[PDB]
């Protein structure tokens, strides 16, 4: 069959490309040093490094480092210091909320301070990192649009941590640290407030994620498809329109009856992405606050389906039936 | 120890000063919590029972 | 020289499988014996991969490229 | 209405089947065979719903349920009321897939360009069909697959989850959910960085790929690169819908009980102490 | 909490809301997307009657690097084909065109190019950006098979002759066109294939696109170093048109 | 004199002099605040 | 003491003069939710049983 | 002299006493108001 | 021993001390919250139970 | 000699020398520490 | 037995110091905590039980 | 003389004797804990 | 056996002794920590027994 | 003759001299090892 291009047939490998510059003299943080991993040659680029070392990003990677060393032996001395037990729990352990006794005040340190201080660990690197990736744009003279698409998850990350906690006056309401922990508040804050799933706006989010799981499966088959007419060069496209671009654009008008242009297509994709936090934020911080019972929001508001049939195993069969007695 | 100005000639003048502020604000914030979380070193509790 | 790094890895999928029914043998059960073969096939794969494949072929190319290092190094 | 650049490639050939029978346009849609067959069953299945709709006593968008028959009758033909107007829409619908993914191929050959397109939908009729077909089968009654509701194929959701205790312990349900958010993350970063590239500051020229691979391997290290992001993406999403197919088709069929108890291979190595 | 009024609290007004933005973003995002192909035209060349439900949207300038000047879009369409070897095979409009002379030399259908800049494509310091391998320097193979030097059979079974040399990228390093030089039977001189149609084996590289006849007449590149966007799209599309027309069996239905 | 990052001996000199002069008064109030915590609420 | 004034040939007076005030806002903000939260600093509720 | 950002003594010097001044005051409300909220309900 | 100078011959000073000023702070830290996490040397914990 | 940073040997001593004497401050603040600890609360 | 000066000719002292001094420090922790994990040499509890 | 790293036969002596020096002293180091520990708790 | 030496004609010395230095180090960890793991060899457990 | 490494003859039994010499007193070491174990508890 046709070469399908999604493994390169041979490699090729120069000098290292130690990036551009200008008057704002990036060369000053960068390290030096490179690598080139033969491995990943086969995907996309091989040369690894080197990276920017600011003041945001060393204050980010060491705040960060202190968070998960906090809940690292925190979890380690739960268990007495047993390195083959803390192998064999590690899924098992978490480092939980305080108590709901305690409200908005400084809890123990055996009832949710170390969870308290590693939260302000954690929001402290977080922003560290998104001050950094705004600083970065703001010196290769682009456009910001990287930072607010990480503001837009930045926002749930704060309503699931810090809004709502507050607006419910209790650090118990928070999100322990552990692997199956978590999907276990997931569950339990899922029942404890009615059904999630009527939740309009948690519908909204899968909506949007939905979307731009299928927007993304669409726009690589799309580039990967015209990739003989240089498809994959994008901003040459949009500067100075190519066939490519044209045969794109007349697939999809023919599938669907409309289609989009090179740089309105990164649009789409931008906006789908961003949708699916922001809607999820909202629709979190109004539970509880505002609405208790979804099913019952639905009933009310009449949009909950209704079901004739009776409940129970023996309006259907028998129990020695079923065991083919 | 009359000859620790070297440490000039060794390190930047701004990237010290930076991490000291950093590292004095956190430690401070981080003592002062740790303060907070305790039955005997709380004064709004303190002041709260004296009355 | 790909083909030998697939040969090394299709002799750690068989080490895996191998190792993983002699653990069935001992009385272990189906993921314990899989969990540990899957590992033996990472691992083996690999060392044999970065060892054996590592040895690309020369005869006297070889010293002169190690001698040729021997004269970098020294005066840098 | 044609655009300005489209003329020239509306050509003839590059037909599966039908020649020029059924070789020309409808508005800016392209007709074929599979267009013909397509029609036919979506319209079909349009209609046979919004029958049921009005014989269950409700229009409201809401509140419309076509479900499946009993348990009871098994893989066998139901009522057309208990049940079987269910199997009927469910047939019309494969065809309509099938229709809609060969017409995409027969646009891709006459347009000259690869068939990733109608290779990246299979994946998607695949998990289709899995839901309403291969377990179903598996399990030896039509009656397990999802009703045709809006709000009503997610009480069937909650119901199937809740069947095992915790869905959340099935491994490959984690590996489905974490495909998803790393593929959301990637399309994220991917839009992202071409609009930053491609507007800059009021006043600033544009940039071009080396502007691009210099902010990534300043951001974090490393650069995927123009061509290798596409791979990336592609994959990503196909991973995630494989293994959602496989996390629904182990559920029944193969494992029984509850899900946290099958890591009680891991609670019980005998490396342990 | 309570209601404003009947049913209505905040989760509703937050719902309507939404609901409002949400169709200003939607005509916002489709109007964005009209920038390229309009107004419409119908099948003589004329505007159509009908323009759709979304007005055109207004204008935007890109300044270019390298002193090329300025774009702004919408406008004229710059890069419009001039005379069309095409013929209507209707009095009306929804049916195909059919190729007058020959489609892969007419560049017509699966063949067709746009007219592009007669400019090479350059990088970061002004170079062209994609050069043969024989003048970058430090430049060198290392995974795969090396191409060079191994014939080239056609999509017929064709030995038309051998790899050469190769063109790479070097802003991005990666190959971009590989290099054929032709037997005196099969044509005279150089010519280029796109990285993306080619199936380099151990011991030669295929080309099942076109036949050997065909081999002779791809577009060939005015300067010995260096290419133009206008002749990569004239080359690469030659080398796609020969899918559809370089058989009768390709064009009729396979049933 | 060795150096690295451009500074000479009398430059260092008296950025050490100002920075303790900084460090002592910081110093001193830190040990008023602490001697008057610990005679408000003591500890050991 | 009275050669303070060189800090200014170090650091930048736009990026000093952004992050006090952020830095300023938030920490105001901050303690005046720390009181907030407790009841004998509660200004609300003192007014309220005031009456 | 040393100079980093690029400044001169004498401007450094004044933006330094125009900074004080500002600090100074700001430093005196909130001395003010501490001791007023002190009076109102004292802790300690 | 009286060779132990020659270490700066062979390392760069200026890693090695922020290495050196990192792993001590961290060092101290964790010691210190070993010691408070105990039950027989938590001084908050004596300093409310001797009072 | 042998350098990899290129360090002559009386620049060393001299580096040498002062990181000693901190060194050994640092020792002696943290024996009085650890004997007013043990002082305080014996752990043997 | 009195050659054994010639290994640096084989490995850089560099690599072969911080190496050293990491698996070291890692080694001394795990064995520490090793001797935590247990009850007859935990110091701290042997402490705690003698008061 | 072999050398894979470019050091001198005279150069790789001075390293490897202080090296060896700095060995001795953590081996009495060493030797002087374990001799404390095991008459503090033997194990043996 | 007295041309073993040619060995090092053929393998490269510093990957070799890399090698052995892993492999020595993990084979005496496996063992020490396999002789931990039963009841009769546990010192540790020992200790405890004739206190 | 069969060199890959860069090696003469002599350099290599030299090399092998001192390997051996090192391997064979790292055995010894582990002997008495081995033999004070046996006398503290015989595991055959
Ligand atoms: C109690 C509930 C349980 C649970 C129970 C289940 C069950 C049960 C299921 C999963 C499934 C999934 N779960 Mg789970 N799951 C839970 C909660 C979660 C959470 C979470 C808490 O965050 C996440 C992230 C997910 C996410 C997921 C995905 C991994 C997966 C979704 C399938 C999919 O997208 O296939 C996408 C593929 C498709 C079906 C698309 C089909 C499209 C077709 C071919 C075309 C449509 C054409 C259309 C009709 C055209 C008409 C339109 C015209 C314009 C008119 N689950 C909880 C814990 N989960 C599902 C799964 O894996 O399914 C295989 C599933 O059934
Ligand atoms: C029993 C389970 C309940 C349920 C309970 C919940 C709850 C509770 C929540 C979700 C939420 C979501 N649900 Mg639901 N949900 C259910 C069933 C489903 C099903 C299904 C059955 O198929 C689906 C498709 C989903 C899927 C979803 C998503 C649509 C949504 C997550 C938003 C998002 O962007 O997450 C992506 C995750 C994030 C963006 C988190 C933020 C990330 C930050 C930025 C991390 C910072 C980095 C970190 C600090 C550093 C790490 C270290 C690095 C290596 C350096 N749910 C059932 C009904 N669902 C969320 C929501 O918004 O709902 C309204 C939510 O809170
Ligand atoms: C999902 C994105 C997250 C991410 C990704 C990421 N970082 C990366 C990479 C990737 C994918 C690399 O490939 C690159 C790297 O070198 O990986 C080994 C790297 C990197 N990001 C780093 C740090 C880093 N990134 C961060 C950020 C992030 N990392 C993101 C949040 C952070 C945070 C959160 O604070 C840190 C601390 C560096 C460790 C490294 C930058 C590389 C560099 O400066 O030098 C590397 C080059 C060399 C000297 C040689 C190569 C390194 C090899 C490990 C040694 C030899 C291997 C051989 C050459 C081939 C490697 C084989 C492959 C299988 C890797
Ligand atoms: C549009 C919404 C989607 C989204 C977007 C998004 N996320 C983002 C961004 C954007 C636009 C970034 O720019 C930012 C980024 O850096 O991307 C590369 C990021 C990011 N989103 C991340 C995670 C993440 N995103 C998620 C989801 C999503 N983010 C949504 C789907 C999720 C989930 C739950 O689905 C997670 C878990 C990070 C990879 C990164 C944020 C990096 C950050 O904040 O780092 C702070 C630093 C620390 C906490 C220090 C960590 C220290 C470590 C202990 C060691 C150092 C790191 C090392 C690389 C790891 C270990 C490596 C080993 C080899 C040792
Ligand atoms: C860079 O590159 C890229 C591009 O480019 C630059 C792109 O653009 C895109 C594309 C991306 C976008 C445009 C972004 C937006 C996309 C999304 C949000 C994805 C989600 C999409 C949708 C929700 C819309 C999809 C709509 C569908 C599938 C329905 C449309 C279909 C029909 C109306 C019917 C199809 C018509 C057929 C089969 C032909 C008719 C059949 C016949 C037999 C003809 C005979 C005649 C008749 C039956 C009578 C006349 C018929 C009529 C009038 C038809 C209408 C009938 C009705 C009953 C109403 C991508 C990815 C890309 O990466
Ligand atoms: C980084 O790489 C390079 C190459 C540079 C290196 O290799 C560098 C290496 C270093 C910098 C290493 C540094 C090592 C140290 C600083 C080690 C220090 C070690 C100690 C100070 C150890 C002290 C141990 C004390 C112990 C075990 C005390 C025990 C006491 C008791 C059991 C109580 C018994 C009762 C009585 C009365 C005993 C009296 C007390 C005594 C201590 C004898
Ligand atoms: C960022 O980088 C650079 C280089 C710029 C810097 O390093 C800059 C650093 C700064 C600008 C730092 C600035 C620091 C401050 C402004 C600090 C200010 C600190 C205070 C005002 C502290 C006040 C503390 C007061 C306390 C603790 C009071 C306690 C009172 C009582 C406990 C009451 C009890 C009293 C009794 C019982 C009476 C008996 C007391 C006696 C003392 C006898
Ligand atoms: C951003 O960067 C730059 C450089 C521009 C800046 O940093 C700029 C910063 C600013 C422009 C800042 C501006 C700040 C303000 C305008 C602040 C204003 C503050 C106030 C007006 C504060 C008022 C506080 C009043 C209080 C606390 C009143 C309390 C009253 C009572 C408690 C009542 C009880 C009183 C009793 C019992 C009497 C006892 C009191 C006596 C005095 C006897
Ligand atoms: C985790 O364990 C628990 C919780 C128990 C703890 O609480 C643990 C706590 C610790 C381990 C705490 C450790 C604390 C320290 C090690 C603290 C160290 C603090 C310092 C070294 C502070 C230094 C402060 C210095 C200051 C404030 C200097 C100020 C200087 C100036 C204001 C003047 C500077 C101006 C200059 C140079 C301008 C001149 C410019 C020219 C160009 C000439
Ligand atoms: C109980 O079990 C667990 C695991 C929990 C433990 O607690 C385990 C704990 C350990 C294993 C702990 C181990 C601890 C160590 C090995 C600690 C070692 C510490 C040191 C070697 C510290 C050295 C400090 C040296 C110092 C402070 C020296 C100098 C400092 C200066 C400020 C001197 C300034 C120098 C200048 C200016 C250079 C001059 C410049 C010129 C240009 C000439
Ligand atoms: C990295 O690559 C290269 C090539 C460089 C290498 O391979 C390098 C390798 C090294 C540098 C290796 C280094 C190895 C060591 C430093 C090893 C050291 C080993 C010891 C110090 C071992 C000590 C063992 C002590 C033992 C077993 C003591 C036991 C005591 C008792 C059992 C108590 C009871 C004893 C009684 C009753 C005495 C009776 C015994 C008799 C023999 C009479
Ligand atoms: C000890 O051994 C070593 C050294 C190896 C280790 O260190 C081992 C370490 C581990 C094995 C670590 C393992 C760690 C995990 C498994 C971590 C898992 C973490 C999570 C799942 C974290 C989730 C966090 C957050 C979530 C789900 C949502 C929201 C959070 C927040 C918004 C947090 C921010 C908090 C705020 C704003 C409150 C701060 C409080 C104030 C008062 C300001
Ligand atoms: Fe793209």
């Amino acid at each position: 069959p046709e070469y399908q291009n999604i493994f390169t047939q041979v490699q090729v490998q120069g000098p290292a490309e130690l990036g551009v510059d200008n008057e704002n003299n990036l060369t000053e943080e960068r390290t030096t040093g490179t690598g080139f991993s033969q491995l990943i040659g086969w995907i996309g680029n091989a040369q690894l490094g080197p990276i920017y070392l600011g003041w945001f990003g060393i204050i980010s990677l060491v705040t960060g480092t202190l968070w998960f060393n906090i809940v690292g032996f925190n979890m380690l001395s739960q268990v007495g210091y047993s390195i083959p037990e803390f192998i064999r729990q590690l899924f098992w352990l978490a480092l939980e909320p305080p108590s709901p006794e305690y409200g908005l005040r400084m809890p123990p340190l055996d009832d949710g301070g170390w969870f308290i201080i590693a939260s302000f660990f954690l929001l402290v690197s977080v922003i560290s990192w998104w001050l950094r990736t705004y600083q970065l744009a703001e010196m290769h003279k682009m456009g910001k649009h990287v930072a607010w698409a990480f503001a837009a998850a930045i926002w749930l990350f704060l309503v699931l941590g810090l809004f709502r906690p507050i607006l419910m006056g209790s650090w118990s309401e928070a999100v322990p640290y552990g692997i199956f922990p978590h999907l276990d508040w997931t569950t339990a804050f899922s029942i404890r407030y009615g059904n999630l799933y009527y939740n309009p706006f948690h519908a909204l989010s899968i909506v949007f994620l939905y979307g731009s799981v299928l927007l993304f499966a669409m726009h690589g088959a799309t580039i990967l498809a015209v990739t003989r007419f240089g498809g994959d060069r994008e901003l040459e496209q949009i500067y100075d329109r190519g066939t490519a671009s044209e045969r794109a654009g007349l697939f999809w008008r023919w599938t669907m009856g409309f289609n989009a242009t090179m740089e309105g297509i990164h649009r789409w994709a931008w906006w789908f992405a961003v949708l699916t936090p922001i809607t999820g934020g909202i629709g979190i911080l109004l539970t509880g606050t505002v609405v208790d019972n979804w099913f019952l929001w639905a009933v009310e508001h009449n949009f909950a389906p209704d079901y004739t049939q009776d409940y129970g195993y023996e309006a259907y069969t028998t129990y020695d039936g079923f065991l083919g007695r | 120890m009359s000859k620790f100005y070297k440490i000039w000639l060794i390190f930047d003048p701004r990237r010290v000063f930076v991490a000291q502020g950093v590292f004095l604000f956190l430690l401070a914030a981080m003592i002062h919590l740790v303060l907070l979380s305790t039955e005997h070193f709380n004064w709004f509790e303190l002041a709260a029972a004296n009355a | 020289d790909m083909t030998c790094t697939i040969t090394c890895w299709g002799i750690g999928v068989l080490l895996g499988i191998m190792t993983t029914v002699g653990l069935m043998v001992v009385g272990w059960s189906f993921l314990q014996g899989a969990f540990m073969g899957v590992l033996a096939w990472l691992i083996v794969g690999g060392v044999l991969a970065v060892a054996v494949c590592g040895k690309d072929n020369a005869e006297q190319i070889r010293a002169e490229m190690a001698a040729a290092r021997e004269r970098v190094r020294g005066a840098t | 209405a044609l655009l300005s650049f489209e003329r020239k490639y509306r050509v003839r050939g590059g037909t599966l089947i039908g020649g020029d029978l059924f070789d020309f346009w409808v508005g800016p849609f392209y007709v074929g065979f599979f267009g013909v067959t397509t029609a036919f069953f979506a319209l079909l299945g349009t209609i046979l719903i919004f029958w049921g709709a009005s014989q269950q006593g409700t229009f409201n968008p809401w509140l419309i349920n076509i479900a499946p028959p009993d348990l009871s009758y098994g893989l066998g033909m139901a009522p057309l009321m208990e049940g079987g107007l269910w199997q009927i829409i469910t047939i019309c619908a494969i065809g309509a897939f099938v229709s809609w993914a060969l017409r995409e191929v027969e646009i891709c050959r006459k347009l000259g360009m690869g068939y990733h397109v109608p290779f990246a939908f299979s994946v998607a009729i695949f998990a289709y069909v899995t839901l309403v077909v291969f377990r179903p089968l598996l399990m030896g009654a039509w009656g397990h697959g999802f009703p045709y509701g809006i709000w009503s194929h997610l009480d069937w959701v909650s119901n199937t989850g809740y069947a095992y205790l915790h869905f959340h312990y099935n491994p490959a349900h984690m590996l489905a959910v974490t495909f998803f958010f790393t593929t959301t993350l990637a399309l994220a970063l991917h839009g992202a960085l071409v609009l930053s590239a491609a507007n800059p500051p009021k006043g600033e020229e544009v940039k071009g790929p080396d502007n691009e691979d210099t902010f990534f391997r300043d951001f974090i290290g490393y650069s995927i690169g123009t061509l290798g992001i596409h791979r990336v993406g592609l994959l990503l999403a196909l991973n995630a819908g494989f293994w959602s197919a496989v996390c629904i088709i182990i559920s029944g069929p193969v494992w029984t009980k509850g899900w946290p108890e099958w890591w009680n291979w891991w609670l019980e190595m005998p490396i342990w102490p | 909490e309570e209601t404003f009024f009947g049913n209505f609290d905040l989760a509703s007004l937050s719902l309507w809301l939404f609901y409002g933005f949400f169709a200003l973003l939607i005509y916002y995002l489709q109007t964005e997307n009209m920038r390229e192909g309009y107004p419409l035209e119908d099948e003589d060349g004329n505007t159509a009657a009908n323009q759709g439900p979304f007005p055109l949207p207004k204008e935007k300038t890109f300044k270019l690097q390298h002193g090329r000047g300025e774009l702004t879009l919408p406008g004229e369409d710059v890069q419009r084909r001039d005379n069309l070897a095409l013929r209507k095979t209707a009095h009306g409009n929804g049916f195909p065109m059919e190729p007058t002379g020959d489609p892969m030399l007419d560049g017509v259908g699966p063949a067709s190019w746009s007219k592009r800049r007669d400019v090479p494509e350059l990088d970061a310091h002004g170079h062209p950006k994609i050069v043969p391998m024989s003048a970058a320097e430090g430049f060198g193979v290392s995974a795969g098979t090396d191409p060079r030097g191994l014939p080239v059979m056609a999509g017929d079974g064709e030995i038309v002759g051998l790899v050469s040399d190769m063109w790479i990228d070097e802003a991005e390093q990666l190959v971009r066109y590989l290099e054929l030089e032709l037997d005196p039977e099969w044509g005279d001189g150089k010519r280029l294939v796109q990285r993306q149609m080619v199936r380099i084996k151990s011991d030669r590289v295929k080309v099942r696109s076109i036949y050997g006849k065909h081999f002779k007449n791809v577009p060939k590149t005015k300067s010995p170093n260096q290419v133009t966007l206008l002749e990569e799209d004239k080359i690469m599309a030659y080398y796609a048109g020969g899918t559809l027309y370089a058989d009768e069996s390709r064009l009729e239905p396979q049933l | 004199d060795l150096s690295f990052t451009g500074l000479t001996d009398e430059q260092a000199q008296e950025l050490h002099s100002v920075y303790m002069s900084g460090l002592w008064l910081f110093s001193a109030v830190a040990v008023v605040a602490h001697l008057a915590t610990f005679i408000w609420r003591p500890w050991f």
